[PDB]
């Protein structure tokens, strides 16, 4: 009398044990691979007061490509994939599968863009963990990579009606979270550290910052973006200053496909039937999410 | 493309401390790292260390252990050097110098380790001494170029602290043949140089010949006259 | 983050400031 | 850490003809290498860096080359203002701690000119005072290599003297020494006969000057 059932779970892109294994991972990865020249961090006691702490060491440039890694489960424990159509990333998933590795990833530290990701089978889908909340980061999954190439020149090369088309299909999936008679502008920045206020990312092992104005400048031939690359720089895996060496070759060159972005909503009680988004970023966990959203890990019963 | 410039001599006392000034001036202060190279009497350049102005921070010399701290202020584009529990062997001149770094306030630095523009230099004596003007003892000709010719006559500067000392013959009329010698740290802890000049033989008698030293540490102005007697 | 810093640089421009990771953000 | 060697500690060549330095370091230090031109009472000047590229204002004379642990400035015509001494500094090492070379001093080839010699017994007025400085000279000699040995009633002295060279000649490219015998006054008293005898190139018999105390 006994009967078949598929086993369902509970995910929470949110709120996974493997993006802060991964989080650590790639930091323990960097350190091991990019330290800084000298790096200044803060250092305080219960007190409250800090005192600068200056720490320097050997940081040998070695051209850096793409080392490709997956999470495999260790004996004992299992990792559920959700395969549902469009998955909110939070929730019951109904057609699970189990793998023995995740996809196949190629992590990149950034901000205000998503690069070299996994895209969306379906049509585009935006993920927060609450859009009601403002304060909440929007990881938005595109479905068609945009291609964005640099150069040392100081400018990245990204087409125009592939990015205009980009915003105008992201901008409906807005709607379709918030409402259809609501107007969806895109703003720049509202402001912060250089690496928060540009689009900036780590490209061979170089730090590139580019304006990304023209990205984010919308009502609803080439775009080129102004890039520079820095050698001082705020540090991503935790607050502080870092000094990296000089670049070994010169004209860095560097090509990335867009995958999916970090937008935030301006808060507002206004009530005027529009809502602004503006580029976020800053927490790469947030990165690590959107690549590892359709994973749960759990134990073997 | 700048210009530095560093703050006058100085006589320590064993186991005080001085601080000399570099003032930076030309160009954006924060673009350029600014180093430090000392030179004792008689030897070569010493690396002392350097600081990345942009990052305020600073690097050393190993074997300086904690006796020097190198510091800027954007607020006036001066970087000094401190150095603490001086030895009388760190006497020496102290140079200051710095290289372009690039546009720091942008991000990009080379952090060049080269030495581009200097500063004049700074003499730093550490000695338990006091200022002292030197004793002016004449040397007369006697045996010289034998009969007449050539006379060989001077004066020996000795007895005085610290360095430098001036020595010019006839108020400086007189330049030719003259060879006034390095000073010497004598045992006394006080420096001795002698200045030497030749002159025809025929001269003496109706031609006068006076060495004059000036020491200005001291405020001393002495004129000695050579006598062949 | 320097939290502290970053409230007092963003409230200087009219703006609340917030770590966003390791970074300083105004919003 | 990484020492700097610099070959050879002195050269010599004739103005307008060729000289070649050479600066070895104890390890590897890529191209991280530049090179100083000090004269003496002046600051140094940076004439090569990145261990070929020139800096600007300094003459196409001079040139750098080299790389790894072994480099080499050179000047393809000396002339009057490139006589001085000049340094190698490396500073490819990290954490910093750069090291200078310990130098190189250019010097004018010129012919030998045996010196002039002179004894200077104390004035009295020195005598007045408790101590007695008999001074020796050398005149415009070269090459600068000279021996002077101090000899007291003909006993040999050693120990009791500090000798003093000037720098080259800048209108006949020699050199000028002075000796100094300081004693007291008590020991000058005790004795009758004080000799400079000197050796040098251009002396094919050693000079030797000397006085009777009074
Ligand atoms: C598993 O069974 C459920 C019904 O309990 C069904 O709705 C679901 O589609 C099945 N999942 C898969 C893909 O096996
Ligand atoms: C996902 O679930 C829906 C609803 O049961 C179903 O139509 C679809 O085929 C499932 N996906 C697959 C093929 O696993
Ligand atoms: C991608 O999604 C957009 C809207 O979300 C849709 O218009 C487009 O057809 C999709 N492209 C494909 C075929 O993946
Ligand atoms: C979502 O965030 C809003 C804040 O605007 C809050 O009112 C609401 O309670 C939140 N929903 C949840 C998850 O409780
Ligand atoms: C982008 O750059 C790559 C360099 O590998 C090049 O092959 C490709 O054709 C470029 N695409 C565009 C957008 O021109
Ligand atoms: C994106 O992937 C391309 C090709 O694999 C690579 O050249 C580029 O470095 C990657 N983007 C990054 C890491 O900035
Ligand atoms: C770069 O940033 C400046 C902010 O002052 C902006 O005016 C400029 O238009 C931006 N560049 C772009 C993307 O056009
Ligand atoms: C998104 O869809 C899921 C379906 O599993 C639903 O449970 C959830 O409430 C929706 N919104 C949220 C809170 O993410």
């Amino acid at each position: 009398e006994v009967k078949l059932e598929n086993v369902t779970e509970n995910f929470n892109m949110w709120k996974n044990n493997m993006v802060e294994q991964m989080h650590e991972d790639i930091i323990s990865l960097w350190d091991q691979s990019l330290k800084p020249c000298v790096k200044l961090t803060p250092l305080c006691v219960g007190a409250g007061s800090c005192n600068t702490s200056v720490i320097t060491q050997a940081c040998p440039k070695v051209s850096f490509e793409p080392i490709p890694i997956h999470y495999c489960a260790p004996a004992g424990f299992a990792i559920l994939k959700c395969n549902d159509k469009k998955f909110n990333g939070t929730g019951p998933c109904t057609n699970v599968s189990t793998v023995q590795c995740t996809h196949g990833i190629r992590p990149v530290v950034s901000t205000q863009l998503l690069l070299n990701g996994s895209l969306a089978e379906e049509e585009i889908v935006i993920r927060s963990e609450n859009f009601t909340n403002n304060a909440k980061t929007i990881i938005v999954q595109l479905n068609e990579s945009v291609v964005i190439n640099c150069t040392g020149a100081g400018h990245c090369n990204l087409s125009k009606t592939q990015w205009e088309n980009t915003l105008e299909q992201i901008a409906i999936k807005l709607k379709e979270q918030f409402g259809n008679n609501k107007t969806i502008i895109f703003n720049p920045s509202s402001g912060g550290d250089p690496e928060i206020v540009t689009h900036s990312f780590n490209c061979g092992g170089e730090f590139f910052y580019c304006n990304s104005t023209q990205l984010f400048t919308w009502n609803d031939r080439n775009i080129t973006l102004p890039c520079r690359i820095k050698q001082i720089i705020n540090m991503w895996q935790e607050v502080g200053k870092a000094m990296y060496a000089p670049p070994i070759r010169g004209q860095i060159r560097c090509s990335s496909n867009i995958t999916g972005l970090l937008l935030t909503r301006d808060g507002g009680k206004d009530t005027n039937g529009t809502e602004i988004f503006r580029p976020g970023g800053g927490d790469m966990r947030d990165n690590w999410r959107s690549e590892l959203y359709k994973y749960k890990v759990v134990k073997i019963e | 493309e700048v210009q530095l410039v560093e703050s006058g001599a100085e006589v320590k006392k064993p186991g005080s401390s001085v601080k000399v000034s570099c003032k930076a001036s030309g160009d954006t202060f924060i673009r350029y790292s600014f180093t430090w190279v000392r030179q004792a009497p008689g030897q070569g350049l010493e690396w002392m260390g350097r600081i990345i102005t942009i990052l305020d921070v600073a690097h050393y010399a190993p074997h300086l252990q904690g006796r020097v701290t190198i510091t800027a202020d954007k607020s006036t584009s001066t970087v000094y050097l401190e150095l603490r529990n001086l030895r009388s062997d760190d006497t020496a001149v102290y140079f200051c110098a710095g290289v372009y770094e690039g546009e720091a306030d942008e991000g990009e630095y080379d952090n060049n380790g080269f030495l581009k523009h200097w500063g004049q230099g700074t003499l730093v004596t550490v000695s338990s001494a006091s200022t002292k003007g030197p004793s002016v003892f004449p040397l007369a000709p006697s045996s010289k170029s034998t009969s007449g010719g050539t006379a060989a006559l001077g004066c020996l500067v000795k007895d005085y602290f610290p360095e430098p000392v001036t020595v010019s013959w006839n108020s400086g009329a007189l330049t030719s043949g003259v060879h006034t010698f390095p000073a010497v740290l004598q045992s006394s802890g006080l420096y001795s140089l002698s200045s030497v000049v030749t002159v025809p033989s025929s001269s003496l008698g109706t031609q006068t010949y006076i060495c004059n030293v000036n020491h200005k540490p001291s405020n001393t102005k002495v004129d000695k006259k050579v006598e062949p007697k | 983050x320097n939290l502290h810093f970053c409230q007092l640089r963003c409230k200087s421009l009219g703006l609340l400031g917030k770590c966003a990771g390791s970074f300083c953000a105004c919003x | 850490d990484i020492v700097m060697t610099q070959s050879p500690a002195t050269l010599s060549v004739s103005p307008g003809e060729r000289a070649t330095l050479s600066c070895r370091a104890s390890e590897s230090v890529s191209s991280d290498l530049a090179w100083y031109q000090q004269k003496p009472g002046q600051a140094p000047r940076l004439l090569i860096y990145g261990a070929s590229t020139r800096a600007t204002g300094v003459p196409a004379r001079f040139s750098g080359s080299g790389s790894g642990a072994e480099f080499t400035l050179t000047i393809s015509s000396l002339q009057s203002e490139d006589f001085a001494v000049y340094y190698c500094q490396q500073y490819n090492n990290w954490p910093p701690r750069y090291t200078f070379g310990q130098g190189t001093r250019l010097e004018i080839k010129r012919t030998v000119a045996a010196p002039s010699v002179f004894i200077f017994p104390p004035s009295d007025e020195q005598l007045k005072s408790g101590t007695a400085s008999v001074v020796c000279l050398l005149n415009n000699f070269y090459p600068r290599e000279a021996k002077v040995q101090w000899k007291v009633d003909n006993a040999l002295q050693s120990g009791n003297s500090q000798e003093s060279v000037t720098e080259q000649d800048s209108k006949d490219s020699t050199y000028s020494l002075s000796s100094t015998l300081t004693l007291s006054k008590a020991d000058y008293e005790k004795h009758k006969v004080y000799a400079c005898e000197v050796t040098h190139q251009g002396l094919s018999s050693p000079v030797t000057k000397s006085f009777n105390r009074g």
